[PDB]
């Protein structure tokens, strides 16, 4: 068949910046379509017949290409344009899409806000004990979390979850939950999580002692 | 007597066949409401013209095959009558071709160009042009304006009364050549459009109903116009080519009478072959024909 | 206004089959072909096949032949896809699109909302919700962050709201993670230090699969 390879797979761009993304075809193609998809929503036609903007598509978008290589460009980046774009081919069947290019909005750096949470009394009654550390509203994506129990690091049974780029803040948030049994949680006193980021010369540390609460 | 008898038999058979086919087409269009539109109106006008040709033009042409001593102007009028009827048939065929061209290549303006009384206007224009071209010899452009019989009376043959310069420079060009060129151009345009649509669609399996309908209409129109142009040329070109080489070749052997008879019967076979073949190309026409035949029997 | 209305979510066990619907409106249904696209794991768009509603002609991707069967209801102006012999691989989001003809070429004009099909034999279990009050400590100036933990539920999705949607901004609900057929989700809400504990902040967790509604009020921690 035919293979669509898009570049770059992941990209960030400041508002107002010119953005061009390409779509490589394994063999020659006559026309290339473009679809924009935002998270949680269905794909929408963006560019058809390699140059024509769909209905409701702003004039800042342009399409170009022929044969092997195709691309679309944005004259000036806007916050509304942060989405994923797929190129479609219908010359030689079956129809093949591209892997897509996740386009992100470049932001000013922001330090994360770290908060720690001891397990609730309800979970203790159920024999479980989970300590939750929240890292919210930081930029860029790269971040690290360290769990220390009574002065020594603990890498056992942690659950890390990351949100996508925030719709308003255009920041990122991370949730780190450390799960333990009630006996081993009651066997230790000090619990802490550390957040190392480029925005702080020293890691952000939040700690608590079980002897208080 | 044998040649005259066989010529008259062939002419009368052609006349009867034209009458039957064209009245059948008119009956089918009159019956079915799904057959009532502008294109079928032009087809019915052509069928009525061919009915007139069979009833009047063919017996009149047989009358000019005698050569009995008769007044020059009466036989000139009879020749002009057959000319006018053939002109009406040819112009109605050209009108059908123009309607098909407008339908295929001008879809949006089609409802604004041929619907309503504009079809009647076009048919009236065709008949007016037919009468104008066919009745030009009566204005003094004739031989009588030469002693087969004497003192005004002549032997009533077509070439004795009708000048050849009118038949070549005027009748052949405006009436048989120009409509033929227009029909050929329309056929070429529709053929090219159909093949362009086919080449566009061949890349994709499972095309839309819109594209399928477009290709179907274009191909059907192209083949119908191919048949129309081929039959029109085959029927009309021989006789007028004979006239052209009679006018341009001095003292050369005048076409043997069997060739003249064959050319005349082919030119008259034009009127029976069109537009019955065009009608039979459409499923509704033949379904109505079969239903009428079954109801009669 | 051309619209394509798809079916609802379908949770089925392996070996079963589902039939997704696509209700068309606003255009002559038989004039344009209907196509189906599968998006699995996110960012993986695959063409399943297409069907001509006028005459029933179909062209399938050889990958999905036998897996998906496209039918059409001309009277009802709807298009159906039947996904037979479902496994965990077939769990994805399926879209229906209209293949418009521009008289020059073809393109997918309108896309359906999409249907989430999840296939697994894992036991459906109700969530365990634990409210996360802030550490005793003291209020750290500008704002206080509250949490809510959803432990051991199946399957996705689960809707989490604060004060039944009264708190929208400042909320970070995180994607769930599986640990041996059990999802775990956590949410964080941050509010002004003067709001809590002066006002009431509650955690609203809903699991449509188990049909359970539970609200956990977040209150200051007592002795442990
Ligand atoms: C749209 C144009 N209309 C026409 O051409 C119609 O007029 C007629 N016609 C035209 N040119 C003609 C010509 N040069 N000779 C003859 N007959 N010669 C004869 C010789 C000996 C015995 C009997 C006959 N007849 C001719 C014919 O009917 C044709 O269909």
């Amino acid at each position: 068949d035919i293979v669509m390879t898009q570049s770059p797979a992941i990209m960030s761009a400041s508002p107002g910046e010119k953005v061009t993304i390409t779509c490589s075809a394994s063999s020659s193609v006559t026309y290339m379509h473009w679809f924009q998809q935002k998270p949680g929503t269905s794909p929408k036609l963006w560019i058809y017949s390699t140059s024509n903007l769909a209905s409701g598509v702003p004039a800042r978008f342009s399409g170009s290409g022929s044969g092997t290589s195709y691309s679309l460009t944005i004259s000036r980046m806007e916050a509304e344009d942060a989405a994923t774009y797929y190129c479609q081919q219908r010359s030689t069947y079956p129809l093949t899409f591209g892997a897509g290019t996740k386009l992100e909005l470049r932001r000013a750096d922001a330090a994360p806000t770290v908060s720690i949470f001891p397990p609730s009394s309800e979970q203790l009654t159920s024999g479980g004990a989970s300590v939750v550390c929240f890292l919210n509203n930081f930029y860029p994506k790269d971040i690290n979390v360290k769990w220390k129990i009574d002065g020594s690091e603990r890498q056992n049974g942690v659950l890390n979850s990351w949100t996508d780029q925030d719709s308003k803040d255009s920041t990122y948030s991370m949730s780190s939950t450390l799960t333990l049994t009630k006996d081993e949680y009651e066997r230790h006193n000090s619990y802490t999580c550390e957040a190392t980021h480029k925005t702080s010369t020293s890691p952000i540390v939040k700690s608590f002692n079980r002897n208080e609460c | 007597i044998m040649g005259s008898s066989v010529y008259i038999t062939v002419e009368l058979a052609i006349a009867v066949l034209a009458i039957l086919g064209n009245v059948l087409v008119c009956w089918a269009v009159w019956l079915n409401s799904n057959l009532q539109n502008v294109t079928n109106y032009f087809v019915v006008s052509l069928a009525a013209a061919d009915i007139a040709v069979g009833v009047l033009a063919i017996p009149f042409a047989i009358t000019i095959s005698t050569g009995f001593c008769a007044a020059c102007h009466g036989c000139l009028a009879i020749a002009c009558f057959v000319l006018v009827l053939t002109q009406s048939s040819i112009f109605s065929l050209l009108a059908i071709a123009i309607d098909r061209y407008i339908a295929i290549r001008i879809p949006l303006r089609y409802n604004g160009l041929v619907t309503g009384t504009r079809a009647k206007g076009i048919i009236a224009i065709c008949w007016v042009l037919s009468f104008a071209i066919g009745l030009t010899p009566m204005l003094g452009w004739n031989n009588c304006g030469s002693q087969g019989c004497g003192e005004g009376q002549v032997a009533c043959l077509f070439e004795d009364v009708v000048p050849m310069n009118y038949m070549v420079y005027f009748n052949f060009f405006l009436c048989v050549l120009v409509p033929l060129l227009l029909m050929l151009g329309v056929y070429l345009a529709i053929f090219l459009a159909a093949r362009r649509q086919a080449k566009q669609m061949e890349s994709q399996p499972l095309p839309g109903e819109r594209a399928r309908s477009t290709l179907q209409k274009e191909v059907h129109a192209a083949k119908s116009l191919a048949i129309i142009v081929g039959l029109f040329a085959l029927c009309w070109l021989p006789l007028h080519i004979i006239n052209c080489f009679t006018f341009f070749c001095p003292d050369c052997s005048h076409a043997p009478l069997w060739l003249m008879y064959a050319a005349i019967v082919l030119s008259h076979t034009n009127s029976v072959v069109n537009p019955f073949i065009y009608a039979y190309r459409i499923r509704e026409f033949r379904q109505t024909f079969r239903k009428i035949i079954r109801s009669h029997v | 206004e051309v619209q394509l209305q798809q079916s609802g979510p379908e949770l089925v066990k392996p070996g079963a089959s589902v039939k997704i619907s696509c209700k068309t409106s606003g255009y002559t249904f038989t004039e344009f072909t209907m196509h189906w696209v599968k998006q699995s794991h996110g960012k993986s768009l695959e063409w399943i096949g297409g069907i001509d509603p006028h005459n029933g002609d179909t062209s399938y991707n050889q990958k999905f032949k036998g897996k998906a069967t496209l039918t059409v209801d001309k009277s009802s102006s709807t298009a159906y896809m039947d996904l037979r012999s479902l496994t965990s691989e077939d769990s994805a989001v399926y879209y229906c699109t209209r293949d418009y003809y521009d008289y020059h070429y073809w393109y997918f004009d309108v896309w359906g909302a999409g249907t989430t099909v999840t296939v697994s034999s894992a036991k459906t279990t109700a969530p365990s919700v634990y409210p996360l009050a802030p550490v005793c400590g003291d209020t750290t100036g500008s704002s206080v962050t509250l949490g809510c933990l959803v432990k051991g539920y199946f399957p996705e999705p689960v809707t989490l709201t604060w004060n039944s949607g009264s708190l929208s901004s400042g909320v970070h609900t995180f994607p769930a993670v599986l640990q041996s057929d059990l999802y775990t989700l956590s949410s964080s809400v941050t509010v002004t230090s003067s709001t809590w504990p002066s006002q009431s902040i509650t955690c609203n967790v809903a699991h449509p699969a188990s049909s359970t509604k539970v609200d956990k009020k977040i209150e200051p921690r007592g002795p442990t």
